[PDB]
């Protein structure tokens, strides 16, 4: 699969394909792969959709206890802390990697990626994924700094089309969501409206 | 006739009464505040009153009132320890709720589990049944608004309107004055009735700082803490009309 | 009976006390008193060792623990003894962990953690056990004294034990000598302390006194009839 | 507060004198509101027999009604004051001579009373008036 | 006597357990129920009655199905009664895994009467005051049946417990026959209510239950007051 | 006055009250002195110690401790009981660090030491901490944090607060001081005062005044206060005490 997620002043867009795959049938064309944790905290799955939707649902209600006992929206850096701990309690059973976005009011659009075997860590641009092997040069060559919203959503367009092209395991339509102050917006990309 | 008895939760008395919860009722008033909600066709308010020892006194963590959910409202009395550990085991419970089942739980369901734990809590003897009263406020689809009670006894029901506190009694019987006209309770409407209900069991007519409102609405499916801004609105509204 | 708020530690007095607590501190004033001090680099605990015949050697008051630490009890035999297998087996843990002695103020304070357990549990009775820690460390010697109520405090010396109040006022009066003596004369002390502790008509004769002695490069040895022996000839006489 | 009403007695009369019913009513019915939420004893008393006063000078009758259901139908009224102004009106019921004023004037006196208080017995005299009728 | 009146493993001199007996007067001072077993089916019904109208009369019940063709009604404590509910949903249910086919109201009757017995065993855990009316329909043959606090269970072709228990008792006794069909088991139940209601039973002031051939399901306000103007 | 009820922490009262609780109201008033204020910036406590015995070393029995590295630690009521009470604190905030990979806010964390001291006021094989103790923290994106947390088990938030024998008298004089303003630096002087006053000298003499605070004067950072600010604060105390 292919997940990539970035931070600009503002906000975070990540984005996702639409890809699962049980061999060289494609299971599913229509996959969400961005699983919506808090009402401004998002995620990225890659690798086994079931240990990916476990823990998905794990730290979800995880993270809601959390908020709701602090009265006040989370962290990013608390979720991905969750994130890292149980991706490690696991990581001898776990195919499971997770890339968390957010917006918080105390620092702004925070990304953090754990790739397999559980690396929290914390950087600006973040691609997952089985696909994340095709555009590693593509994003290297495109990738400036100071994006705004339509420079970042055509930066998230060209790059998953790219890997959606060049990618067997990238396919279907591609999903793109931005957080920010103002709130989450969520746009789906099917047909024409992919370069 | 009855003397032992009223040591151990556990132990029946004669004529069958277990008087370690009916003392955990008194307990409840023993916080001396009162609280009391209302609910209309689509909104329900919960009121409390607010006493402050001291401006000393942070007014932000002194609430009596809290939310156990971003939809359900909670609002209780009774043994501050008590209410809080009841809060904290609430919210535990629908946290535990949402993650078993997807899907947000009813305020009569949460009422329900946490009176089964209450009423677990006050079968075996290893256990203080947590004297501490709680009314759970919330939006259902199909069903309105809900407004619920539970005690330490592990009794829970839903109320038209209802009250808790050292004057439960005289505001349970205003509550019942005005429920037996039968009206529909607008959102201001309720929250006037409510309001006018403490007063008049208060008999203080209290400014507007010693008071907490919340309220949920289908509109406004968050349970809202009313600030002072909203919460003066309605008292001015009140008291010219 | 008025007095039926004193038959466990989980329920308080009506004026707020418990007063199982306080009764666990009279206990260890039953045993024999003992006094430690410390000098600039060297801590000694001196204990009167209480025999219960003649016919048989007198109980020992100074338990080594540590090359750097050393304890002295005063009061029950399985609390202190319980108490000193805990010490020697965490001892051994550190050790084998870190490779570094015990620090006396967290060796102190995991003894405060662990006889509160049994002051707020039913169950295992309160340790009734006062001791004596004289220990060593980057601040040079420690003097502690462990009460029964789970407390510990930090003194420059400490009488603990029948007739203690003599000595803490000879101590008292002798504050103004203590932090500038050697090895002799901190020594000295300690037995006129607990000469002071002793009546008239007891001296502190070899098979009444044991000594156990720490410092920086000295491990915590324990002296017996003969070892003692030299350390006792500086002795003075009673001053009656 | 009694500062306020005895420095606005002079003035709200000379007003009163050109009819005006609007602003006064609105003014005199927020002082009252003001003063009742701060419940003064003497500034309630004054601002009732004033407007009673100006709404029997100004040959209208509505207006004292609604006056009577406003201060009935809200909280938070001193008995003294509340009794002072039922005996103007009881003084000011009696001398009117003319049949349909009068009942209607009575009709009202008996039909603000639902919750009779310690005046009673004052409404009791206007009641013997409509005796004589 | 005094003496062994305050726990629930030792036995008194003359008798058995008092805190049992105990728990049944505690149960006698519930609200009445009343469970009749028809030729077709059975009909239990209970009052709903309480002050300060503010009460939402829908949002607890004290009847409940535990499954398709069995309900239960209680008389005594609240909490109690449903955790009983509880209890005997989740058996019940077990009962259907381990056997796929609908649970025989008898033996879901001896194994509630064994989990409330349980608690009974042993001191620290006080028994439940609440006294059990089971329905059910199975093997075209209604079945009425009393589990009690002590974990006794029994059977009754038609018996009334609760608050004025011996008098219903008695009415039950004189009106009811062998032969009666359900919609005058229904009138029975309902008269024998009001003969205690103490109040003018409405709508929602008695919950009422029926079970048949066709399940067992409470009967909604609607129907409960046809009936109640039917007998007036 | 409760006889057949106050032998256990789980029986209420024909009133309704549990009397374990209220003994351990009693014997918290029954100890030392502590007052904590949450400074514009920070929080300070301080500690009246009485010295029994001046065999005591100085230091001995320390009570303002520092569960966190931006939380500071003040008690009063019973050493063992605040020692306990301390470790299970400190515990709390590791299992958070550790978990959530963050500092634990001032409001968590009294409120779970709320609930842990609730958990032993309510059970009969236990007793409730008979302790009253001052958290304290001060955050960069949070604020200024201050919190009485009593043994019945309830945290409150207070801006400066006093405990001990002397409650009432404390609040008597600590309302006229206006607070939300000024910082650590001129509130260590009403301070010093305030337990220069606050001490009996008559009955129950020989006390030290021992402070600590966390804040940005240390980077959010619980320490004791510098010997020159403590002396300076006992030398104001003597001269205001005249």
């Amino acid at each position: 699969t292919t997940i990539m997620a970035v931070q600009f002043d503002g906000g975070v867009v990540l984005g996702a394909d639409s890809r699962t795959t049980t061999g060289s049938y494609i299971a599913n064309r229509v996959t969400d792969k961005l699983t919506p944790i808090h009402d401004r905290i998002f995620c990225c799955r890659s690798g086994s959709a079931a240990d990916t939707q476990a823990v998905a649902d794990a730290v979800t209600y995880q993270l809601g206890f959390h908020s709701i006992e602090l009265n006040e929206p989370p962290l990013v850096h608390t979720a991905a802390s969750l994130f890292k701990e149980m991706c490690y309690r696991y990581r001898e059973d776990l195919m499971a990697g997770i890339i968390i976005a957010g917006w918080d009011p105390q620092e702004g659009g925070q990304v953090y990626s754990v790739p397999m075997g559980g690396m929290m860590v914390r950087q600006s641009f973040a691609i997952g994924g089985s696909g994340s092997s095709y555009i590693y040069g593509y994003v290297d060559a495109t990738y400036r700094e100071g994006m705004t919203k339509e420079e970042c959503l055509q930066f998230t367009a060209n790059a998953l089309a790219l890997a959606m092209e060049r990618d067997g395991s990238s396919g279907g339509v591609i999903r793109l969501a931005a957080i920010a102050e103002s709130g989450v917006e969520r746009q789906v990309l099917l047909g024409d409206q992919i370069p | 006739s009855s003397a032992g008895f009223d040591r151990h939760i556990t132990i029946f008395s004669p004529e069958g009464r277990l008087y370690q919860v009916e003392y955990a009722f008194k307990a409840i008033n023993q916080g001396g505040l009162t609280s009391v909600a209302v609910r209309g066709k689509d909104c329900a308010v919960i009121v409390t009153q607010k006493k402050v020892p001291d401006k000393l006194l942070d007014s932000s963590t002194v609430t009596h009132l809290f939310k156990i959910t971003e939809n359900i409202g909670c609002v209780m009395t009774g043994m501050t320890a008590d209410s809080r550990s009841q809060v904290q085991r609430a919210r535990y419970e629908a946290a535990n709720w949402k993650y078993k089942y997807g899907y947000e739980i009813p305020v009569d369901m949460l009422c329900k589990r946490i009176a089964d734990i209450s009423q677990v809590y006050t079968q075996n003897a290893e256990m203080r049944p947590l004297g501490c009263c709680m009314i759970l406020i919330g939006i259902d689809e199909e069903q309105g608004p809900q407004v619920y009670k539970c005690d330490p006894a592990g009794y829970y029901c839903g109320f038209k309107a209802t009250a808790a506190g050292v004057k439960q009694t005289e505001s349970t019987s205003f509550l019942e004055k005005k429920v037996k006209k039968k009206f529909d309770w607008t959102f201001e409407q309720t929250v006037e009735t409510a309001i006018t209900c403490l007063s008049t069991v208060l008999s203080i007519d209290f400014k507007p700082s010693e008071i907490e409102v919340g309220v949920v609405t289908v509109e406004n499916p968050k349970f809202r803490i009313l600030t002072e801004a909203e919460i003066d609105a309605h008292l001015v509204a009140l008291a010219e009309r | 009976f008025r007095n039926q708020y004193d038959n466990d530690v989980t329920v308080w007095s009506p004026q707020g006390r418990i007063h199982q607590i306080e009764y666990a501190m009279e206990a260890v004033k039953q045993g024999s008193a003992t006094v430690g001090l410390k000098s600039k680099t060297h801590a000694v605990l001196v204990a009167l060792k209480r025999a219960q015949s003649e016919l048989a050697a007198h109980q020992k008051k100074i338990l080594h623990v540590d090359n750097h630490i050393g304890i002295s009890i005063a009061g029950l035999t399985a609390d202190a003894r319980l108490l000193c297998n805990f010490m020697r087996q965490e001892c051994l843990d550190s050790r084998f962990v870190f490779d570094r002695p015990l620090p006396v103020s967290r060796l102190v304070s995991l003894i405060g953690s662990k006889t509160q357990i049994p002051t707020q549990r039913y169950g295992r009775r309160p340790y009734g056990v006062g001791l004596l820690i004289a220990g060593y460390d980057d601040m040079g010697p420690h003097i502690f004294q462990t009460c029964p109520s789970a407390n510990y405090f930090d003194c420059r010396a400490m009488s603990i034990g029948a007739r203690s109040q003599s000595a803490r006022t000879y101590l008292e009066r002798h504050m103004s000598e203590f932090m500038e003596c050697n090895l002799n004369e901190l020594v000295k002390h300690g037995l006129r302390a607990l000469r002071e502790t002793l009546p008239a008509e007891q001296d502190l004769t070899t098979k009444n006194v044991s000594i156990g002695i720490v410092g920086k490069d000295l491990e915590f040895t324990i002296y017996d009839d003969d070892d003692v022996s030299p350390f006792l000839e500086g002795l003075e006489e009673r001053p009656q | 507060y009694s500062a306020t009403v005895d420095q606005r007695l002079p003035e709200c009369a000379k007003l009163a004198k050109e009819g005006r019913l609007q602003e006064v009513i609105e003014t005199l019915l927020s002082l009252e509101k003001q003063t009742r939420t701060a419940s003064d004893m003497v500034s309630t008393s004054r601002i009732l027999v004033a407007v009673v006063k100006m709404c029997y000078e100004a040959k209208e009758w509505d207006l004292l009604n609604e006056n009577i259901m406003l201060l009935s139908k809200r909280r938070s009224q001193l008995k003294q004051a509340v009794a002072k102004m039922v005996q103007q009106c009881c003084t000011y019921v009696e001398e009117i001579t003319d049949l349909p004023i009068k009942l209607r004037l009575i009709d009202t006196l008996r039909m603000v009373t639902e919750g009779k208080i310690y005046v009673e017995i004052e409404r009791a005299r206007l009641t013997k008036t409509l005796a004589t009728i | 006597e005094r003496g062994y009146s305050f726990s629930l493993t030792t036995f008194s001199p003359s008798g058995k357990l008092v805190q049992i007996e105990y728990a049944l007067a505690a149960v006698a001072g519930g609200a009445p129920s009343v469970g009749i077993k028809a030729a077709n089916g059975v009909v239990l019904a209970t009052e709903k009655k309480q002050k300060s109208i503010l009460y939402d009369e829908r949002s607890v019940h004290k009847v409940e199905p535990i499954t398709k063709h069995i309900g239960l009604v209680y008389s005594g404590m609240g909490p109690d009664y449903r955790v009983l509910v509880h209890r005997a949903r989740k058996l019940a249910q077990q009962y259907y895994l381990v056997y796929q086919e609908p649970i025989p109201t008898a033996q879901l009757v001896q194994r509630v009467a064994s989990v409330m017995q349980e608690y009974t065993q042993s001191g620290g855990v006080r028994p439940f005051g609440v006294s059990l009316l089971i329905c059910g329909w199975n093997e075209g043959r209604p079945y009425l049946f009393q589990s009690d606090p002590s974990g006794a269970y029994f059977a009754w072709k038609a018996t009334a417990m609760g608050k004025n228990y011996v008098n219903g008792k008695t009415f039950l006794e004189k009106r009811y026959n062998e032969d009666l069909e359900l919609e005058d088991a229904i009138h029975t139940a309902i008269l024998t209510l009001k003969e205690s209601f103490e109040g003018q039973m409405t709508e929602d002031n008695i919950e009422v239950g029926i079970c048949n051939e066709a399940g067992f399901r409470r009967l909604t306000p609607t129907e409960v007051k046809d009936y109640l103007a039917a007998i007036a | 006055i409760g006889t057949g009820y106050d032998l256990s922490a789980s029986t209420f009262s024909p009133d309704g009250r549990v009397f374990q609780v209220e003994y351990a109201m009693k014997a918290v008033e029954n100890s030392s002195t502590a007052i904590g204020i949450r400074c514009k910036d920070g929080v300070v406590f301080g500690v009246e110690k009485l010295v029994l015995s001046k065999l005591y070393e100085e230091g001995s029995n320390k009570r303002l401790f520092n569960v966190d590295r931006h939380v500071g630690m003040a008690v009063a009521g019973l050493l063992a009981d605040a020692r306990s009470l301390a470790d299970i604190a400190r515990e709390e905030a590791s299992n958070f660090r550790s978990n959530f990979g963050y500092n634990i806010p001032l409001k968590h964390l009294a409120d779970r030491v709320a609930m842990y001291v609730h958990a032993y006021t309510l059970y009969s094989a236990v007793r409730p901490f008979g302790c009253s103790f001052m958290l304290g923290s001060y955050s960069v994106n949070d604020g200024a944090q201050l919190y009485m947390i009593d043994p019945s088990g309830v945290s409150y938030g207070y801006w400066g607060c006093a405990i001990g024998k002397a409650r009432q008298a404390a609040k008597t004089e600590i309302e006229k001081l206006q607070m939300k303003e000024m910082t650590c630096r001129d509130i260590v002087k009403e301070v010093a005062k305030i337990i220069y006053i606050v001490h009996d000298e008559v009955k129950d003499k020989a006390f030290e005044l021992e402070l600590s605070w966390v804040g940005e004067l240390t980077n959010g950072r619980h320490e004791i206060v510098p010997k020159d600010i403590r002396e300076e604060a006992e030398k104001y105390a003597k001269e205001s005490l005249k």
